[PDB]
């Protein structure tokens, strides 16, 4: 249960983006919109697992700039295949976060 | 100008009212609503965290489907069927059969909430949920339909849930228990939270990773698009759980989560486990089944459960041991009784694979390998009669899956039995027996396939009689070794 | 023994069709496995609560047919084509909202119209949500997937109407902040006389649990009354009060309503293949008509006051 | 006098339905179970096969019949080798 | 000698941008190779007819800038997003046509309106086609691909307006078959006094071959006059004659017109980075304004008669 | 209700009028319009056979792009770049460089017609044509853009037409002659009829077949979608030709068709020929270049030309001989001077390929094979200095492509020269010389790259000086053998 | 020129359909809507060349039935990558044909 | 006295730019062209290389210089082997 304990005791939050045109822009956005947080990326080809400690924000403004075309926040759902953390979403951004620290 | 959703969203879910011409309980009967006596007023604090609205919904879902169908169309001549490893084709057959009409059944779970939940936001999100599952059911009938003309086993994308084939019974017993057979709040907890934030990621994203490695982008693209819907409507469960906890129903909520997770686990161990560690070609195994479990169920899902205020399930340590052991045995059972399946199981025990298995599960060769050693010897000496069964496996009265254990050098197998209302039941684990005892009226007069076999419901009372009962309409439809035993040559 | 058969061009259950299976046939037909075993709809204890519910309220319905599954949506809609259709109609309505807002439509309505809207229009979100809830119930109880699918799409349309009403209630409040728009609708639904016929009707209809009576009361009685006595009269009143947006909005909603009526009538025609069903259907219509007429009379009295 | 039992054979991976006879010796029961196990998923070996109630510490005598054992139909038995 | 360089994240010409290149940047910028060699725009004899044409009417234009390519469409439209936008607006207009036809809109217009439409509206197809032809000319002569792209989309919009007019001319003729609708528009364009200011204006504008004068006369003089003196007055007249469709149609067309004005003004701003250009632009505006004013006066006299 | 297009279509093209404030000739000047003196009234009989209208256009093109981009997105991780044969990657590099900004140039040909054609239907169809070519230019910049970060040669998707690289000059000399450098009616005949119903099928459908065999569905799907637009706006040429014939201009029409077909042929022989018979992996060659020519140009296009009332070109038999011979030599030239290209030519002469070539072109080994024999020997003995040139090829003053012939056992090479206005020109065929003489003012003062080299315009006057003049900005950008000569190992 | 002569002297007309969901429906439609004409099909994977002698008709009604979903004739352009023959198209059908017989 | 010619070598596949000298013998011209051909794309062989105007039936003498030949700059020559 050492392995299991360590896997459970994480505070990783963030989007799982399915393969397509949102993968690189979301990675870049995570980096820009969470300065001073390290962003981890696990590439599983069909999807990419993108995470930060405790909280990870994606703003519409940054994502639009990184995507290179007009973008509404609600559209992220076309490519957001899963996520870690609780979600708080609005027209300006999406926030992945935990209430607790493990 | 247009006004932003935040400014009018509350009015879309301002739909609770105080009944006057019928009673509150008549309008929301407990057996269908599952409100646990919590009054209407309390349910108005329900706040779905993943919102959508009708205009956005139809626009965005239009775009999702356009992509899914365009990719399928562009890749029709990629020779996936002809050029793929037969183990991969069997993975498609198993997936579409076990999932397509269950997705359509999930419409009804969502519908149960849309009508009977006392939470206005839940009723609206469940309406989009109804629509999502309709999409998923129709996609996963449409996509395999073109393969009907190639292989009668793809007929089972439609036929499986209409059959008494043993895996189809396991699927229906689970989905009818957590989706279609309980009150709205139980659906919110067991389906949208437990199953849809927990386990479906294994089959619709874990498997997508393997599909991408296998070069089947039509399938990988399909199931990952489906999961984007899942990710939205699954977020109906969390706020329901938080509301139950706030209103003094933590224990009831925890029990439902515990039950649903275990039931989902046993089903996915027989469906997804063999796919990820045996059917999927070695070179395409992105991660092992256990590695994917630790990513998706332990690392992501169980951490989310904790964050919402629930506890680790009581059976935690049993669960962890099971991840090391159960699917290896379920795989062995599906393959030895392959003739009872609608797909062609791949054995997956060439030396190269056995080295991988030993690395991913230290001790495998001294356990399951002892069995595969015997089987492999018989194949190499063309004693094929010893590689086909002449009796039925004993079956769990909960999961409907054969009763298994650890074979080989440190043999251990346990059946957990129960006398109840003058009948003897057998369960494949402590937890399965516990699930039964949480709600005997749900289960007590259900007869599993072997129960039926013993009670004279299957005629003739032979393996062939059983195969017919399971709905196989031609010899072609019954499972065979994926590679016609060509693996022995290695 | 087992015999050998070749691959089929389509599902085994469609393979005897004369015509090539359509998208609709492929993805819509015979998907309710819960009708296969009369003694246990669901794969559970035959006496489980939900199995008893379905045996009573679906299987034992007086409305009977030996092949409900043969029912066909006359529009043959699937998820994919519903969204194409409705993205078209809804993008059009949203464009109407945008353009009429640019033109300051709401400022030019006749004196007092905001009060009529506050009393007679904005509380429609409760009525439309009742239709949404009720449609979902027919969905989950209907004995064929092709029936249930019409109900799913109808549930979504009901939410579409609800959302129109929510959006316009809020928007109207921006020009007329002193009319109770977005504030007093629950009160009106619960206590205003003109709403009480409708509320009594829907509370009672929502507790009609037999699938056949649910379908008849909802789609053959309630919903046609709403077209006759709510939608069309509102269009007339709008015209008389220089509201040129509401008639266009309602015309789009009426397209949905007519679609619901179309599949409903096709189901009645299917049902009537069984002669016994004429009396069953007619009996339920006669049972519910008085409640529906009282609902309409009270609403219309309120609208024309 | 068909008598269904669910049997787990030593070193196998599952429990199987094996139909024995009311008047079968435990020796005969063990054979009928082995048929479905040894040389299929379990290597043959020297020794005497014995029958016990599932997970029990007590072995039935070789000559004892199922009728004399007090076993009920569909109960679970193990078939194991003497230590 | 040759040096070694690593791969660049984008085109070599964008690689010094501070920001990540947009879809617009990637597919729109610096695509006219015909501006690279001043002595031979095209890869032919330097004195070929088309090379002489471009050296005179593009390269030698009085309107000058050392970096026309830096111009940016303020809307940053590409083919893909133009079609998304316009499928939205055009599906909306087509839905208006459908619904207003269902309601028999045309039968309810004020007495005689069909005659005003026949005289003042249906011959617009000639004016709009002139705008289409003229926009295509600015396209083929403009010295930067980002300029030309705005012109392509504007050419398409002009055809959009032409097609609206054709559709509505035919549709109106179905209710009013005795007004010359769809029959006499060429005659009117050629001989009716109210059309002659416009025709003279466009015939002359279409023979202004310098790219700068073509752009200024078309987008800074002609097209703003059409908005002021044709589109908006027609909306007022429609209102007075119970034509409620035409104002909505024109509002959609005006969205296109404002877009054209937006990119045009952005080009003027780019040009004015060169102080010499104020006098050039102003001179062309003064040159063409009288023809434009006479065009509007004659049209308005015809409309209000 | 809506009214069907047939009922209002005529009004959309009822746009001709009789000018009064300027003259007809001032409004439609011959040098830009090319009406050949045919009065306005006669042009009104022009009837485009492949119609569309604005609402249908934006709706359908929206759907076309959604598919193209969705497929590209879904296949990003298919490892085409990393896993494809380098000969296939070079095929992509050559295609995007030679085509993307030429597509954008085609907007201007369409624009020339939209403004200056006297046929109202032509002006409207050319407006959709403008839009189509904009699509094609933007697609074929967007798609290769992601590969910039991997390989500087993909920069040439944008840069090539801005360069003086010799193949880019050949492309621009052709497209500026038939697309951007002539009157509206010449564009209708030379571009939309001759080039776009004739030759582009080779590069956008023939090549798509090979791309599908190579498993590059992003590319195959892209270029076949593009060609669906082509198929519509190319139908502007036929009605123009029929109108010219009816009005006594058959001879003029025939000459323009003859010229455009030959010019297109020489360009596609150097672009598409080597791709289909050498760069494309043997296993992916759906048909040979000649087989594709007989399908698309002889079987389909030339038959259509006949059906419309035109004659086979005078040079028919020369053309047929050229299909057997020209591209084999153009390939040899591109490969030997590979350092002057922006893609990496594959030699394509492993024994297995030489057997295929001999089958598709009996006598190949006794001809081009004699040259490849020498080259192969030098490679096997690491005399790499003999596999790289130290001078420039002589170049055609029309096609801008090196002057070639048949090598080996029955050697034959002919240059067709011409003194004109005190200058000596050299052409690679009788037809190329004839094209020049049809319109000397179009060509006479043009200097090909070697002309410039001799006149001191390229400094220094060395191969390296020439490479710099051609715009190569780093060593990486210049062409090398696709497989780094690994083919010699076979 | 024997080979070339024979290639030229054909009267084959019909659609070239690019790879996708219209290939099989168009083939089937060509067969149904041209009874007593032999339909030839050449499969090149990225596209299929479908032909008949002299004239080949595709009706909207049949194509819709073979495609299995609502279909407007103008939509064929999404997948009609080329064609042999002259074309005559309207809302009810498309006709590929030759004026001459070779 | 640089003198550009375009030369086609026997059994090669193309015409190349070869810069010779005004005072070069046809023997020297043939050598300078061969440099760019033999052992590159054309097998070496026995025999005397000769120079002729493109496609001509007359061969220039071996000792004749380009200056004496009347050839103009950038004219096309063949380099061939005596029959
Ligand atoms: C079986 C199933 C059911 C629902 C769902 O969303 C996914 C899978
Ligand atoms: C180079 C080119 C130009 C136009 C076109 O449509 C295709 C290709
Ligand atoms: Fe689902
Ligand atoms: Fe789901
Ligand atoms: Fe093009
Ligand atoms: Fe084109």
């Amino acid at each position: 249960s050492t392995l299991a304990d360590q896997a459970l005791h994480n505070n990783n939050v963030g989007p799982i983006i399915r393969a397509g045109d949102l993968v690189e822009p979301v990675i870049e956005t995570a980096e820009i919109d969470n300065p001073g947080k390290e962003i981890t990326v696990e590439d599983r080809r069909a999807y990419v697992r993108i995470a930060a400690e405790g909280e990870l924000i994606l703003t519409r403004k940054t994502l639009e700039e990184q995507l290179g075309r007009p973008f509404n926040m609600q559209e992220l759902e076309i490519n957001l295949a899963s996520f870690a953390g609780q979600i708080q979403a609005d027209e300006d951004q999406i926030r992945f976060y935990f209430d607790k620290t493990m | 100008a247009m006004h932003p959703r935040k400014d009018w969203y509350e009015l879309t879910r301002a739909t609770n009212w105080t009944p006057s011409y019928v009673t509150e309980e008549q309008l929301f009967p407990e057996r269908m609503s599952g409100h646990m006596g919590i009054p209407l007023e309390k349910w108005e604090s329900y706040d779905e965290p993943y919102k959508t609205s009708y205009p956005e919904y139809v626009s965005i879902q239009r775009e999702k489907d356009a992509g899914a169908y365009s990719v399928k169309a562009a890749l029709e001549r990629a020779k996936i069927y002809e050029n793929s490893d037969p183990g991969w084709i069997s993975t498609l057959k198993s997936h579409y059969g076990a999932i397509a009409v269950g997705e359509y059944a999930a419409v009804t779970g969502e519908g149960r909430m849309a009508r009977f939940s006392k939470a206005p936001g839940n009723r609206n999100m469940a309406t989009f949920g109804m629509m999502d599952e309709l999409r998923h059911g129709q996609l996963q009938l449409f996509f395999p339909h073109e393969y009907c003309k190639k292989d009668r086993q793809f007929d089972w994308a439609w036929r499986a849930y209409h059959s008494n084939e043993w895996a189809a019974i396991a699927a229906k017993h689970f989905f009818d228990d957590i989706i279609t057979g309980r009150d709205a709040i139980s659906v919110a907890i067991m389906l949208t939270f437990s199953f849809e934030t927990g386990f479906t990621n294994m089959q619709f994203l874990g498997l997508a990773a393997d599909a991408a490695e296998a070069g089947d982008y039509t399938f990988a693209n399909l199931i990952s698009s489906i999961q984007t819907d899942e990710s939205r409507h699954a977020q109906q469960g969390g706020p329901a759980l938080q509301l139950l906890i706030e209103n003094g129903k933590r224990e009831e909520a925890q029990k439902k989560v515990d039950m649903a997770i275990w039931r989902a686990w046993r089903l996915f161990a027989v469906l997804t486990g063999p796919v990820m560690d045996y059917y999927t070609p070695l070179e395409d195994r992105s991660q092992s089944f256990k590695e994917f479990m630790y990513e998706w169920i332990i690392g992501q899902f169980e951490r989310s459960l904790i964050d919402l205020g629930l506890d680790k399930p009581w059976y935690w340590d049993l669960f962890l041991k099971d991840i090391d052991e159960l699917h290896h045995s379920y795989h062995m059972g599906v393959w030895y009784w392959r003739t009872t399946a609608w797909w062609n199981p791949a054995a997956g025990v060439t030396p190269e694979e056995r080295d991988w298995l030993e690395e991913k599960y230290p001790g495998w060769n001294k356990r399951w390998g002892r069995c595969w050693d015997v089987i492999t010897e018989n194949v190499l000496n063309d004693r094929m009669d010893l590689v086909s069964p002449e009796t039925l496996p004993s079956v769990c009265n909960m999961s409907q899956i054969p009763l298994v254990g650890v074979p080989g050098d440190d043999w251990n197998i346990e059946v957990f039995s129960l006398e109840h209302n003058g009948r003897l039941y057998h369960f494949g684990s402590e937890v399965d027996r516990w699930v039964f005892q949480q709600d005997p009226v749900q289960y007590q007069n259900h007869m599993n396939i072997v129960d039926r076999f013993l009670a004279g419901q299957i005629q003739p009372m032979t393996l062939e009689g059983a195969l017919k009962y399971m709905g196989f309409q031609s010899i072609e439809e019954m499972g065979k070794d994926a590679h016609d035993f060509a693996w022995a040559d290695k | 023994s087992f015999e050998s058969k070749k691959p089929m061009r389509t599902w085994s259950h469609l393979a005897e069709m004369r015509k090539k299976p359509s998208e609709y046939d492929i993805v819509s037909r015979k998907l309710h496995y819960s009708t296969n075993n009369p003694d246990s709809p669901w794969e559970l204890s035959p006496d489980s609560p939900m199995n008893l519910w379905y045996k009573q309220y679906r299987n034992a319905s007086p409305l009977k047919h030996d092949n409900w599954d043969a029912f066909t949506d006359p529009d043959q809609l699937v998820y994919r084509t519903y969204n194409l259709m409705q993205d078209g109609q809804e993008s059009y309505v949203q464009s109407l909202f945008d353009q009429f807002n640019e033109r300051e439509h709401d400022q030019m309505v006749r004196e007092g119209w905001e009060h009529t809207m506050a009393r007679c229009y904005s509380p429609l979100r409760y009525l439309f949500h009742c239709l949404q809830m009720s449609s979902a119930y027919v969905q989950q109880m209907a004995p064929a997937s092709t029936i249930s699918n019409c109900c799913i799409l109808q549930t979504a349309d009901s939410l579409r109407w609800l959302t129109h009403t929510a959006y316009r209630t809020h928007e109207l409040s921006l020009t007329y902040p002193d009319a109770g728009l977005g504030e007093h609708e629950r009160e009106l639904w619960e206590k205003e006389p003109g709403w009480q016929g409708l509320r009594e009707l829907m509370e009672k209809q929502l507790t009609a649990f037999d699938w056949g009576e649910a379908f008849v009361s909802l789609n053959l009685v309630v919903k046609p009354m709403i077209v006759e006595s709510i939608f069309k009269p509102l269009q007339q009143q709008a015209w008389e009060n220089n509201d040129t947006l509401l008639p266009l909005l309602i015309d789009s909603q009426l397209k949905d309503a007519e679609r619901h009526s179309r599949w409903s009538k096709a189901l009645v025609k299917h049902a009537l293949e069984n002669p016994d069903n004429h009396a069953v259907i007619e009996g339920w219509i006669e049972k519910w008509r008085p409640l529906a007429d009282r609902a309409a009379e009270a609403y219309l009295s309120m609208l024309s006051s | 006098s068909a008598f269904p039992v669910h049997a787990a054979f030593e070193k196998d991976f599952l429990v199987q339905l094996v139909v024995v006879d009311l008047n079968d010796s435990m020796d005969q029961v063990a054979e009928k179970v082995a048929y479905h196990c040894v040389n299929r998923r379990v290597a043959p070996r020297e020794g005497v096969m014995r029958v016990r109630k599932h997970r029990s510490t007590e072995l039935f005598p070789r000559d004892m019949t199922i009728a004399e054992s007090g076993l009920n139909p569909t109960e679970v038995i193990d078939v194991v080798f003497e230590e």
